[PDB]
């Protein structure tokens, strides 16, 4: 895992180091996880253009390991090629299955709701990134508890709340809700932000803190 | 990094306007123009460390390595283009052997 | 496996209880060195021996 | 890798097996002196160990 | 804390300025730790450390003079005269117990070498004074 | 614990006493020097040399069977 | 280390398999012969 | 979140019936040691039975 | 060979117009199979007095009659063999052969074991060793995205 | 070697102190410790650079020289050129980092702008230099697919790229860069076996080449093509190879013939009843595939036939004889065995 | 980059420090300022002397890299060790495995360990075994007389004594040799040759000194090992390394080498009157022994090298050195080789 | 070479029972599973007609002696 | 308790362990054969045979007084 | 001081290292029968430990 | 009781151009030429291995410093003596501390600077500037120490 960081006006390499991981001596190997030339952090775009993927500038993103990560000789190589990569590899890749989007949400907690789609050209469409995890959490929540042929007690119970839309069925929706998005160990934890009744229509949202 | 940007954060950057004689500023303009000419120098190393630039002491280094030692008042560049031409001999070959006269010649 | 979450109580240290510096395995006690073939062949490490001199560990092995 | 190797040396001959044994005590006094293939080295030596059993580095295998 | 340091204690009496007799910073103890430990009983939510060492009894009850069995310890066509050479057999001779145990801890305390910063055993004990 | 520190040999725990000073059974020894006028010897161990007091030959040596 | 049992690899030390035949001249036994 | 527990022990035994013995049960300990040459075990028995006797 | 023998089968073994839908080989010798394959060749290696095994894949080779039938075919799986024992040989022992392999050399064993497996497939002979070979083709795949990283990790 | 920043400090620290009296204060925050920390911090940064220099030298300075070229994973870049549906009259600007999407829905390849550029007052055309996102050699697009631009505007027309993307490049391993090398080096071998069959495999239509050697001459003859070997390929061949052989020794070539072997064998099996047409037409297409595969020069020993034939099946053979075959059959280095006429039969 | 010393960067940091608008400032000596000045300018000289350090290391370390061409191991020392025992030996007696050797004296601690079995037969008052020295480095060459010990040894043994020096340990391949092995491998790369010929030959590590023989359409390779033997699986070994390196067309043959015997009966002249004795001379019998072993073939009986390889022992010790009749330079034939000879030392 | 190849001889003769006969064919592919790049020729000195061994009897090996020429 | 549940022998407590297996004084035996070669017995205990190892009659046997 | 010392025993070869050894061992038998350059002297033995390796005295450096 | 020396050192250590900064003066010390003396005439004890490559092992005797500038020679000699006295008296035997002083060390390492200047010039032989430039602060700390030295003992 990594922090995201960008390089400010005139900031040494050296001061990355020290402010995050304490002692300054560690910016040695910090270089080769960004896979920088000696002129690691330089101010000018312009001297960015000498050789464009070398070099970092005043703007630039950095990527920044844990503590345990920075010894590793495969993370320094990993880290080193991939860069913007990153995120989609440690967020995971899929086959995309959200082909009617407008469609979906007309019909969930029913069954034969999904189905695959193409992009590009000639290749089943992918998801990858944070689109991943949100369409993930989406199934998830669109599947009942029951109704995978392996590893049951998968989904939810949000088939079976239907009910008086009085305020404690709309705590235990909330609470099923949360339960269901707080499954997955990527998402730290859920927390509502409002719930809202239209008479026979439930409406709230959630806040989800995914972790960096 | 530069001397500059990484000193002391409370101490200054720039001449001072009240008074011409600023002995803070010699100093550190010293030690400033110090470094970055050894900073200069370093990376002009990288051109030494490799046969295809490296001249004077490292071009005779590789000559030497290589068995082709410098002929008296030969310069860089032809000492360089013979030491490299020396590992393509290509040795019994009637045509090798007339260019070897050629250049013998 | 067992994470800390399951740990009551721990009482683990270091210690210089045993402390050997030559060790051996002498063959079945009849053979005996004044009366016949190799008696025995240990082994010690030279910077061990410094501050544990000569400390000697001894086991007879009855299949030898 | 480790569930086919197991599952080949199930069918391993005695003889095969205690030369596997032989052979690996023979590596080891001697040596002082989440599967993923991309993005990481875990997984090395459980597939050498199959590679080893079905083409048969001595008679049972190393490791 | 690396095993076999030396750790010394002192402890105050009473108080200083009193001007009392007890203010002498006497030592109380001096010795060779072997042994530390970490305790703790997570039920009653507490936690220690516990060291424990000898007063300088570490070094003679660790060195045992051990015996060595097959050597021979020759020499082409010369020899010692005195017997009791080539073998690892030593003698020590005295007429009185401070005469032997001066030649027994003499003979074995200066090569008991130990990482101090500053020296061995031997300027830490005076094994003297014997009678 | 801190009171277990004493003398202790082996992988069971057993009090080291001066019983472990006395010798169990019979051990063997090679003759290096033998005084002939008393005919008692003096034998060597592997690295010891036992009888061979100040005495030269009458007052201590080690006695031979008859 | 968790992976594949390798555990701690520092418990195959320097000192593990360097090593050497015993016998003395190495305290009290070499004094003698400095001839 | 703190993980619950609910322990359920069962016993057998093999020469009165097993399951009856089982329940009447109250505690036990198992000394097992490598170090010393003898594993060792108690079972703490209820007294609602004349124990001694069967 | 620096540390334990080898079997006899194996040893005699090693040292010596179809086309289909998807694969195309070329036979080149990995560079660590051409210093390899020379000390085979010498008789400096030490080797079994007896062997066992039977149901290794080289004597299920050595019974069906691939060598006269197609000895193009037996010889790629020769080819196949000798790298798949050399990378063997460098984990368990002799690390410095290592910076000798590429992870081009390795990817093209697979092209040369499909583009066999295919004309395996017509003759159903040949089927216990189809079945082995297939085994091994995910085996490489996993050795190819390691051994770069591998390579900078050692 | 290199020193971390512990020792030069430590140095430049006792070094104060022994010229120095003035100076006796060295707690964190005097003018005169920081000022030591960053001559030390730009010493060791320093001493870093010339580390990665020397790791570069050594990994392939010394190859630079001889002709090879080095890739560094360079990301895809080429000249793009943007048109207005009037002349401008404003400095229009065009940020860094501005995205080039593809126009294509087939390619999701993407690019950005490094560096900002800023329109003339009435220039109606301007060509920037654009920056793959992607390395590798993915990043190549043909020619005629970046026509959008994120930021867009009214003035904007339509976006071209005339020239296609050529600078996409891969990086291999230092193994795969040494091989070439390698490969290099060893083809300069002349006046050798090896050398001289890698100089006649190099021309095209060159394979299976056999070399003989004699003190006398040095005879080369190949079955290159369809198993046959043409006068113009020896003519050609013939001028090649005067660079390769030895000086002074004569080099001929010549063609390769064939020796078509007749044989009648017959084979006793000891189940009789298993016998049919099946298993001697089996029998006979096994005997003339072996016999056809045999090497340049390779005398037809009966030994290897017998073995062969009878490695079939242990147990159904149970003898075997040749009624028109007296002895192994040596052959010239020119000539090939092939199978002529095979019959076998059953006992 | 150019070295710049010490005085060069103080008097260019006082000039700028001077130019840098800065009157008040002095450079005496004693004061802070000349003192930082010095300390910087010394770790810029160490910074370039370091780098200049760095730059040899990496040109090494690359010629190691480029190629396939590195320098070999170093080789264990191994020697003869002569048992003397009480009484010849009434029975056979069998000698375990692995028998440890050792010394007494603090200067050659040094292990030794035998690698096959004796057998001590009866009616024998002596036995020979050869010895490996286990640690790998020049300390196993040591001198006469010091293998004074015998582990696993019966009552019967008297004494242990080596009769020679070995002299045959040696440490990591020296620099000059590794870089004129690599000039050979650099100039035989034109094969078809002489030197393509020559190292063809020299490349199997257990040859030592070849010569070539270039007569009309016909080779000949003159090679022998480190005992000037050459065994028939060697001889093939280093035919079938030739032919890939042969020219093509012409023949090659090989017929090792025939040995020669010369005696020197050299006379050595020593400042010191004390430390004259036996010992030195058996040491400088075995070096002049062994300086005649380990020579390459077709080479003069040069005595200049001889008596400076002797003198190279001690310059201040030993004096001068002289000869009676091999005062001039013996020229050997392509086939000849010298390496037998005995010794005489006639100390003046 | 030579020892193992009477060792392989020696295993092959003795496996034979009395119902199988001693065949030079047989002999010679018995003898030839060894890689035919290694062995090249075969030739018997001796032997130049099956033998048919009498009902009771039974072939083996006697004192086997091999050579290279 | 428990813990008591060790080896143990005699009618007093006593610890056994590897002090019991070393034999104490000196005991009887009868000659049942005899190495003529090397005149080293092999001696019968009432139900064990002491000496008497796969060594015919030099590398191990009991000897003999002289 | 230290720094420098270690580097240098640490490129010392392991006989080196072992006649140092010697020579302490000798030393010790001969026995009987905050750190700052100015106005202290506690770093003593920091100065002479970084001699006896710039001068041979011995084989080897001295404590 | 002297720890025997190595052949090496023991052979070295029995027997126009200006800088600006620091210049030599040829002077002894009282210590070293006492230490001289005692070499001169009493046979030490010497080793016979010479196993540690390193200070006048192939640096002072394999330069050409010893023939093209024999003064320069005479410098390094002085600098070794007193090198060598130093660390003479306070491994074993400090008696022989009485004797120095403040200005043996101060002469020694101006002559030091000096000998160190001059090797600059040369681009091949900075490996023998380098122990000298480490072991120019060794004696500064003496120097700045040995007046305590002595009244604390």
């Amino acid at each position: 895992r990594f922090k995201k960081h960008v390089v400010q006006h005139e900031e040494t390499m050296q001061a990355i180091a020290q402010r995050y991981y304490g002692d300054v001596s560690y910016w040695i190997d910090l270089v080769e996880h960004n896979n920088l030339k000696y002129p690691y952090l330089v101010e000018t775009d312009e001297e960015k253009m000498k050789d464009p993927e070398r070099l970092a500038s005043t703007g630039d993103t950095l990527i920044i390991p844990i503590e345990s990560d920075l010894t590793d000789v495969s993370a320094k190589e990993i880290n080193s090629r991939d860069k913007d990569v990153l995120v989609e590899l440690a967020l995971g890749r899929d086959l995309n299955i959200t082909a009617d989007e407008k469609y979906f949400n007309e019909h969930g907690t029913s069954d034969n709701i999904l189905a695959f789609s193409t992009n590009g050209n000639g290749d089943l469409d992918t998801v990858k990134g944070i689109d991943n995890m949100k369409q993930q959490l989406q199934a998830r929540l669109l599947t009942p508890r029951g109704s995978l042929m392996l590893h049951p007690n998968y989904g939810s119970d949000l088939h079976n709340l239907f009910g008086l839309n009085i305020p404690e069925q709309a705590t235990l929706i909330e609470m099923e809700v949360l339960r269901t998005l707080t499954s997955d160990n990527r998402v730290k934890s859920a927390n509502l932000i409002d719930w809202k009744i239209q008479g026979n229509v439930y409406s709230g949202q959630f806040s989800v803190e995914i972790k960096s | 990094a530069n001397f500059l940007k990484n000193l002391h954060p409370l101490l200054r950057r720039d001449r001072n306007k009240k008074d011409n004689q600023d002995p803070n500023f010699a100093l550190i303009d010293a030690l400033n123009e110090e470094m970055n000419q050894v900073e200069k120098d370093a990376i002009e190393s990288k051109l030494q460390s490799s046969l295809k630039t490296s001249t004077s002491e490292y071009l005779d280094k590789f000559g030497d390595w290589f068995g082709v030692y410098r002929k008296t008042d030969e310069k860089d560049d032809v000492y360089r283009a013979r030491i490299i031409k020396y590992l393509l001999l290509k040795r019994g070959t009637n045509n090798a052997i007339i260019d070897a006269i050629k250049d013998y010649l | 496996k067992v994470p800390t979450e399951d740990f009551i109580e721990e009482d683990v240290g270091k210690s210089d209880v045993e402390t050997y510096s030559i060790f051996t395995a002498t063959p079945a006690g009849m053979l005996k060195e004044l009366n016949g073939d190799v008696f025995s062949k240990p082994q010690f490490h030279p910077e061990l021996t410094d501050r544990y001199g000569y400390t000697k560990f001894e086991v007879e092995n009855i299949y030898l | 890798a480790s569930q086919r190797v197991d599952e080949g040396i199930k069918e391993l001959d005695k003889n095969a097996r205690k030369t596997r044994d032989r052979n690996n005590q023979e590596i080891s006094r001697r040596e002082n002196t989440i599967y993923n293939p991309r993005q990481s080295t875990n997984g090395l030596k459980g597939n050498i160990d199959n590679m080893a059993l079905i083409i048969g580095y001595g008679d049972g295998g190393v490791s | 804390v690396m095993a076999n340091d030396i750790i010394r204690i002192f402890i105050t009496p009473n108080d200083d300025p009193n001007d009392k007799e007890g203010k002498q910073e006497r030592l109380i103890q001096v010795g060779m730790v072997s042994q530390v430990s970490k305790v703790g009983s997570y039920g009653n939510d507490q936690t220690q450390f516990r060291i424990t060492g000898q007063s300088f009894v570490k070094p003679f009850m660790k060195f045992g003079l051990g015996v060595i069995q097959e050597v021979q310890a020759v020499l082409p066509e010369v020899g010692w005269l005195i017997d009791g050479d080539g073998d690892n057999e030593v003698k020590f001779t005295g007429s009185s117990a401070h005469e032997v145990m001066t030649g027994i801890i003499r003979r074995f305390i200066p090569y008991m070498k130990y990482n101090y910063t500053e020296n061995t055993i031997d300027n830490y004990l005076d094994y003297d004074d014997l009678s | 614990m801190v009171v277990r520190f004493q003398s202790s040999m082996g992988r069971s725990l057993k009090r080291v006493d001066s019983d472990d000073l006395n010798v169990k059974g019979l051990v063997l020894a090679t003759v290096s020097k033998i005084n002939y006028k008393y005919q008692s010897v003096e034998v060597k161990v592997n690295n010891l040399t036992l009888g061979s007091r100040i005495g030269d030959d009458g007052s201590l040596a080690v006695p031979y069977p008859k | 280390i968790l992976e594949d049992g390798k555990g701690s690899p520092h418990r195959f030390a320097g000192l593990w398999n360097q090593s050497s035949d015993f016998m003395g001249g190495l305290m009290g036994e070499d004094t003698s012969k400095e001839l | 979140m703190r993980r619950i527990r609910r322990p359920k022990v069962r016993i057998e035994i093999v020469t009165y019936n097993g399951d009856e013995f089982g329940a009447k049960l109250l505690g036990f300990q198992t000394k097992n040691s490598m170090e010393d040459d003898s594993s060792v075990f108690q079972i703490n028995m209820a007294g609602d039975t004349y124990w001694d006797k069967l | 060979n620096n540390f334990i023998p080898q079997p006899q089968g194996l040893l005699r073994f090693l040292n010596t117009s179809f086309v289909s839908k998807f694969y195309t080989p070329q036979l080149q010798l990995s560079e660590l199979a051409k210093k390899v394959l020379t000390n085979i060749k010498t008789d400096d290696i030490p080797v079994l007095e007896r062997e066992f095994n039977d149901n290794t894949i080289i004597h299920k080779a050595n019974d069906t009659l691939l060598k006269v039938q197609a000895p193009r075919m037996y010889m790629i799986l020769q080819s196949i063999v000798l790298e798949a024992y050399a990378i063997v040989n460098c984990f368990v022992e002799n690390p410095s052969s290592l910076k000798y392999l590429t992870e081009e050399d390795v990817s093209i064993t697979r092209e040369n074991l499909n583009y066999v497996a295919d004309y395996l497939g017509n003759y159903d002979d040949y089927n216990s060793v189809v079945l082995d070979l297939r085994d091994l083709d995910l085996c490489f795949s996993a050795i190819e995205l390691q051994l770069p990283l591998i390579k900078k990790e050692a | 070697k290199t020193r971390k920043l512990t020792n030069i400090l430590s140095k430049l620290i006792d070094k104060t102190m022994a010229g120095t009296s003035k100076i006796t204060d060295f707690t964190p925050g005097s003018a005169s410790r920081s000022l030591l920390e960053a001559v030390s911090l730009e010493i060791e940064q320093f001493y870093i650079l010339t580390k990665e220099n020397i790791d570069w030298g050594i990994q392939e300075g010394i190859i630079e020289a001889f002709d090879f070229q080095k890739r560094q994973s360079k990301r895809a870049y080429g000249d793009v050129t943007i048109q207005f549906y009037q002349p401008l009259d404003m400095r229009m600007y065009i940020p860094a980092g501005t995205t080039f999407t593809s126009t294509r829905q087939e390619y999701p390849q993407q690019f950005e702008t490094l560096v900002d550029y800023y329109a003339e007052p009435d220039s109606t055309e301007i060509v920037v230099e654009v920056y793959c996102k992607e390395t590798g050699v993915a990043g190549n697009v043909p020619e005629g697919t970046i026509n959008t631009i994120a930021s867009g505007s009214s003035l904007i027309r339509s976006v071209n790229n005339e020239y296609s993307f050529n600078t996409g490049t891969k990086e291999e391993s230092q193994e795969d860069f040494k091989r070439r090398f390698h490969s290099f080096v060893e083809s300069r071998g002349r006046a050798t076996n090896k050398s001289v069959r890698y100089g006649a495999l190099q021309i095209p239509d060159v394979e299976g080449v056999y070399v003989y050697e004699e003190t006398g001459h040095i005879t080369v003859f190949a079955h290159d093509r369809n198993g046959n070997l043409s006068d113009t390929l020896k003519e050609d061949i013939i001028d090649a190879l005067q660079d390769y052989r030895p000086s002074g020794i004569m080099l001929d070539v010549t063609g390769v013939e064939k020796e078509e072997v007749n044989v009648s064998a017959t084979v006793t099996i000891s189940n009789k009843s298993r016998i049919g047409d099946t298993l001697q037409k089996h029998i006979e297409s096994v005997i003339r595939s072996y016999l056809n595969n045999l090497k340049t020069s390779d005398d037809l020993i009966i030994t290897d036939l017998i073995q062969a034939i009878m490695n079939i099946d242990d147990v159904l053979i149970y003898d075997v004889s040749f009624d028109n075959l007296d002895e192994n059959i040596i052959v010239p280095p020119q000539g090939i065995i092939r199978a002529g006429e095979i019959k076998v039969e059953l006992k």
